[PDB]
């Protein structure tokens, strides 16, 4: 599975720029597809989102009627084609596929990101670092504004892990649920607003920056993010 | 609904979707289910128009697929297909009654009750050549052949031998009176007369499938 | 004299219940014959019985109500909001049926002509989409008076609205009853064309069911024609002839419960008298 | 002369088998079960339609998770359904479109399903790719395909129309053990909750109990007049249920080695194509030819029910592993759930 | 040889069916009773549920 973005660069304030993502390696028609951006030295955020079959479109309020996402599935291409960019939306923008079945794991897979320079629930996670030692158990705690816990019995809460110089991958998703290829150490646990990511064990490749994603509805917001630092 | 259900909802509508239109384009062929004994020679007819063996032949721009299966439990499946191929060999005087009891197997099967058959009397001039030899008699083998004659509203073929044409109607008459025997318009047998080289089998289905489909119609249209 | 409650009242009566009774005997039949073919017909059937049970309904409590209200039209109706919704019923009621039977004798043609043609090309969806094409033509007529400014006028007898027949001068005036008439009278042209063409095609393949649905086309072709063309004749008269035309209030008012009986039976002739049918409701009786 | 001492041989076997049954034949069934209450009249409405299928349904399997279901129809497709709320989970194209059974893996990531090709096919559910694909094609019965049965993801039992059973190792799509012992079709095939036994119902109007490790048959059970259709182990897993086309169920004892009651009416006439236990067993549940598909006392041979809702054969039912519903799958295309309200 | 082989094998296959022990009816017949009543209360079909606590609403 592969996702590669193309397209960014340093562009003039006002401009336009076409951001294009490539999908080699699975079915790219079966899946929706979302675009999530992060500024420089901050955390994740939601852009776009494209449906399977192209019949469902959503945007965030601070990209609404600027941004447009496209996808051309026969040749396995997703579009976003930018006008009236500011500086604010300077930014590393991350191609995500997420698929919805029952049982299904969205946000499973994100590109590597391609660089953009320009010239609501709300998820909180208070603590911004914490100082681990290998080996030892580590906790990671997430709020948010709204009850995640649906009237279905789902808890749209997700654990996303960003290493240092890596695209963020999918720990958590539905607040219980491991994603495939991920160590049984991590385990999330959580309650209605509360949830509780627990790493045991705590390995160096588990170092990074940890986002909680909220996807009971749209706009889907990220938490500020907790650094493990040794 | 939550997010993710509507686009779990989503994917549920373009599968639907995607199951319309192939069953759309199921329905522009017409099934056939190809049966008979092992000397029946259906292979050869359907090599000519031309586990399970299958055979596209078209028609007048109409698609035809047709099943050989090479059986009261699988019979089962070809439930809803357009007509039953049944083919004999009626020169073999021998195993004639096998195929009688074949067919009335068939015929009369409970799942095949709506399913016309579209009756193959293959290899008609091997009969034709028996029947001249005089070796071997029917009376042998039916007792009732010896007082059956010829109806007089019969149209043998041009330059057909009397004795010829006596034979083929009495062997066309017993599968004829199994079919008619029951069924009670469900169903119709429609014989024919082929042989090792006739070339006009394709269209006999093709013309046998439109009364076939016609008679579905009619009880669509009237028994409402 | 001519015109009283009761003769509303049994017509209304008569249709609602044989399109009822149609309907259920409909929707059994139908997921019978569902699994072995589309059963093209008897989604247009459907469709026919369920269009005419609301035309006795729709139009039968709008006429009652006029003749309950004494058919004090000013007193009860000055903003003429009724009288425009009770012409666009009238006309869907009566130009929906008639478009529909000829769809079904085009439909019923090609399964008997060419039924291969019928069974693989034609679809499910090919059908609902007919029938519901029909029955919005049927509403963008029923509206057009509505769009072209024009409005639906109380008739002689003061108990239906329809299009105005008395002192045509305008050629708009003129052109809706020549619409109406003309539509009225080429669906009743395809009708006998389909059905004659599949009635002689029967009779030559014939020469099971062939004789049983002979009678029914016969029967379905007396009945459109006999009952409409005395009403498609009189809108045509006046169409072309004006005020001149002697068509008087008790010429057009009989030609209207005329046409009201193709709908009444409709059901029967499509549908309950059926040989199939009748035994059916013969066993429902005794138990 | 040996061939004639031999078969006289076994003429005397069956005679001291039938023997045995009657030594221990001293109750029955229904005096025993005559003291407790019946169930009362079970009524089910049907909770969900769905729809989809284009033609006949044949087969169906809940997954153990209770919610999800797969149903084949011979329209070419396997289709997956979210039984909660209708939606279609996966559709899953057939190479051969006669297909006669399906089965869900205990473990929910695979599917397997097998008709007149001869071929059981098993699909992948959880793949990168985010879509079904084939895994393996299990080659080797030398009839049509009747039943499958999942005993993990590695191993999978199935019954064929060539009189024989065969237990497959997925992994290197070899039959590890053939099962063979059956004179006609077996039509179906049930597992035992420990998946150390099998039973298998045949055309021959037997059928015949199967150690899956030693691979040869323990115990055989006749007493139908006709062709048996459906069979299914009761839930503590002494005991199992047998549908027949002589419109009679009848329920076998795999210790007492015989049968202890059977379950028709006088209306009944028509062949039997499923049947299963309700979670606590006191239910059988049978599918008929009739369009019907009646609910019995397993206990008092009582038609405790019917579930009337299909305008064409009942092919196949299920119960949850859970007890909460139970899934009719029928010719008129159409796959229904059903359950009680208080 | 192909039918003394097979009535060996059927011979054979009878003699292992005929070696095995038996219970009584009765006692089968109770077993089978007896799950039946310890498992009745969790048999949702049998006794169904209150509609809050049905998935199939
Ligand atoms: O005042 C009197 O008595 C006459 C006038 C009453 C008023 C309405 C008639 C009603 C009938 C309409 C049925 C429906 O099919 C429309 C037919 C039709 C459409 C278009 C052009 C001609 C005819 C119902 O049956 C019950 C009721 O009678």
């Amino acid at each position: 599975v592969q996702l590669v973005e193309s397209g960014g660069g340093l562009v003039q304030p006002g401009g336009s720029r076409k951001l294009s993502c490539s999908a080699s390696g699975f079915a790219f028609s079966s899946f929706g597809m979302h675009w999530v951006r992060q500024a420089p030295e901050k955390g994740l955020e939601w852009v776009a989102y494209i449906s399977s079959g192209s019949g469902t479109i959503y945007y965030a309020d601070t990209v609404k009627g600027r941004f447009t996402i496209s996808r051309d599935d026969p040749k396995n291409t997703l579009f976003l084609q930018m006008t009236s960019l500011r500086s604010e939306d300077t930014a590393m923008y991350y191609c995500v596929r997420s698929i919805y079945y029952y049982g299904s794991s969205p946000f499973d897979f994100w590109g590597q990101g391609t660089t953009l320079t320009v010239s609501d629930i709300v998820m909180t996670q208070a603590t911004s670092s914490v100082p681990v030692t290998p080996g030892e158990s580590v906790s990671i705690s997430c709020r948010s504004s709204k009850s995640l816990l649906h009237s279905n019995g789902n808890t749209y809460l997700y654990w996303f892990l960003q290493r240092p110089g890596q695209s963020p991958q999918l720990l958590i998703y539905r607040m219980s649920n491991l994603a495939s290829g991920v160590p049984d150490r991590f385990s999330g646990s959580g309650s209605g607003t509360a949830f509780t990511l627990t790493i045991s064990r705590l390995e160096a490749e588990d170092v990074g920056v940890y986002y909680c994603m909220q996807h009971l509805e749209y706009p889907l917001t990220f938490g500020a993010g907790t650094k493990l630092e040794l | 609904v939550s997010a993710e259900d509507k686009a779990a909802a989503e994917r549920s509508k373009m599968i639907d979707k995607n199951l319309r239109e192939d069953g759309e384009k199921a329905r522009r062929t017409l099934r056939l289910l190809l049966l008979g004994a092992d000397n029946s020679g259906k292979s050869t007819i359907v090599k000519q128009m031309r586990g399970i063996f299958e055979t596209k032949f078209q028609v007048d721009k109409v698609n035809f697929h047709m099943f050989d299966v090479g059986r009261r439990k699988w019979i089962q499946c070809f439930n809803d297909v357009t007509a039953i191929i049944f083919v004999v060999d009626s020169s073999d005087y021998n195993r004639l009654q096998e195929a009688l009891n074949d067919f009335k197997s068939i015929w009369n099967n409970r799942w095949l009750r709506t399913i016309s058959v579209i009756l193959f009397l293959n290899k008609q001039d091997l009969l034709a050549e028996k029947v001249l030899a005089g070796k071997s008699k029917i009376e042998d083998y039916f007792p009732e052949f010896a007082r059956y004659t010829t109806p007089e509203d019969a149209t043998p073929e041009p330059g057909e031998d009397p004795r010829v044409t006596r034979a083929k109607y009495f062997i066309r008459k017993e599968f004829v009176d199994i079919s008619t025997a029951s069924g009670d318009g469900r169903h119709i047998c429609y014989p024919h007369f082929t042989c090792a080289v006739d070339t006009e089998n394709a269209r006999r289905i093709f013309n046998d499938c439109k009364d076939i489909i016609l008679q579905m119609n009619l009880r669509e249209y009237n028994l409402v | 004299n001519r015109l009283s409650v009761f003769f509303s009242v049994i017509f209304m009566t008569v249709g609602i219940l044989s399109n009822s009774l149609a309907i259920a005997i409909l929707m059994k039949a139908y997921q019978r014959f569902r699994q072995k073919s589309k059963a093209s017909f008897l989604l247009l059937a459907s469709g026919l019985v369920i269009t005419d049970f609301f035309g006795h309904l729709i139009n039968g409590a709008i006429a009652v109500f006029v003749y309950a209200s004494d058919k004090e039209w000013i007193r009860f109706d000055q903003s003429n909001v009724l009288c425009s919704i009770f012409g666009i019923c009238m006309v869907f009621s009566g130009l929906c049926p008639l478009l529909l039977g000829s769809v079904m004798a085009i439909e019923r043609c090609i399964g008997v002509t060419k039924p291969i043609f019928h069974s693989t090309k034609i679809t499910s969806k090919h059908v609902k989409m007919m029938l519901s094409g029909v029955c919005l033509f049927a509403v963008f007529i029923a509206l057009l008076p509505i769009l072209g400014h024009r409005d639906y006028k109380i008739q002689a007898s003061r108990t239906w609205c329809f299009y105005n027949t008395e002192d045509i001068k305008d050629w708009e005036d003129r052109f809706y009853l020549l619409l109406f008439s003309f539509l009225g009278l080429l669906a009743l042209g395809v009708s006998l064309l389909c059905n004659a063409i599949t009635g002689i095609t029967l009779l030559r393949v014939k020469f099971s069911h062939h004789l049983e649905m002979v009678i029914q086309l016969l029967a379905i072709m007396c009945v459109s024609c006999i009952c409409w063309s005395p009403f498609l004749v009189t809108m045509a008269n006046i169409g072309i002839n004006g005020n001149h035309s002697l068509e008087t209030c008790e010429t057009t008012l009989f030609a209207l419960r005329m046409a009201t009986w193709n709908q009444i039976l409709d059901p029967w002739v499509y549908i309950l008298l059926r040989k199939a049918v009748l035994k059916n409701l013969y066993k429902l009786a005794s138990q | 002369s040996e061939l004639d001492q031999l078969r006289q041989e076994a003429e005397q076997l069956k005679n001291q088998i039938r023997d045995a049954r009657k030594a221990c034949a001293d109750a029955t069934l229904s005096q025993i079960t005559n003291n407790i209450d019946p169930v009362g009249r079970i009524q089910m409405r049907t909770r969900r339609t769905l729809r989809g299928h284009l033609a006949k349904i044949y087969a169906m399997h809940w997954g153990t998770d209770s919610r999800l279901l797969v149903s084949a129809s011979q329209d070419g497709k396997l289709i997956i359904w979210d039984s909660y709320t209708t939606n279609k989970v996966h559709a899953i194209p057939l190479r051969s479109s006669w297909v006669m059974t399906c089965a869900y893996a205990p473990s929910g990531n695979y599917v397997a399903c097998g008709g007149l090709d001869n071929i059981c096919s098993i699909y992948n559910l959880k793949t990168r790719e985010g879509n079904v694909r084939v895994s393996r094609e299990l080659a080797g019965h030398t009839g049509y395909l009747s039943c499958c049965r999942f005993l993990d993801d590695n191993q999978i039992v199935t019954s064929s129309g060539d009189t024989t059973c065969a237990l497959w190792d997925i992994e290197t799509g070899q039959q590890t053990t053939t099962f063979t012992g059956h004179t006609g079709d077996v039509m179906s095939l049930s597992l035992a909750p420990d998946t150390r036994l099998f039973v298998s119902g045949a055309c021959d109007a037997s059928a015949k109990l199967w150690d899956v490790r030693e691979g040869m048959c323990r115990q055989t059970f006749t007493g139908h007049e006709s062709d048996i259709n459906a069979i299914c182990f009761f839930p503590n897993g002494n005991a199992f249920a047998t549908g027949s086309d002589d419109a009679t169920c009848r329920l076998f004892d795999l210790r007492a080695d015989q049968e202890l009651m059977t379950y028709s009416h006088d209306n009944i006439i028509c062949g039997i194509t499923s049947v299963s236990f309700s979670k606590s067993g006191r239910l059988l549940l049978a599918g008929y030819d009739d369009f019907n598909c009646n609910v019995w006392d397993a206990l008092k041979a009582d038609r405790a029910g019917v579930l009337a809702g299909h305008d064409n054969r009942v092919s196949c039912l299920g119960v949850t592993d859970d007890g909460m519903a139970v899934a009719t799958g029928s010719w008129d295309s159409f796959l229904k759930i059903w359950n009680g309200s208080s | 040889t192909a039918s003394i082989a097979q009535a060996r094998k059927l011979v054979e296959q009878l003699k292992m069916e005929a070696n095995i022990d038996r219970i009584k009816v009765s006692k089968a017949a109770a077993d089978l009773m007896a799950y039946c009543e310890a498992h009745a209360k969790e048999d949702p079909l049998l006794t169904p549920v209150p509609a809050s606590e049905n998935p199939f609403r």
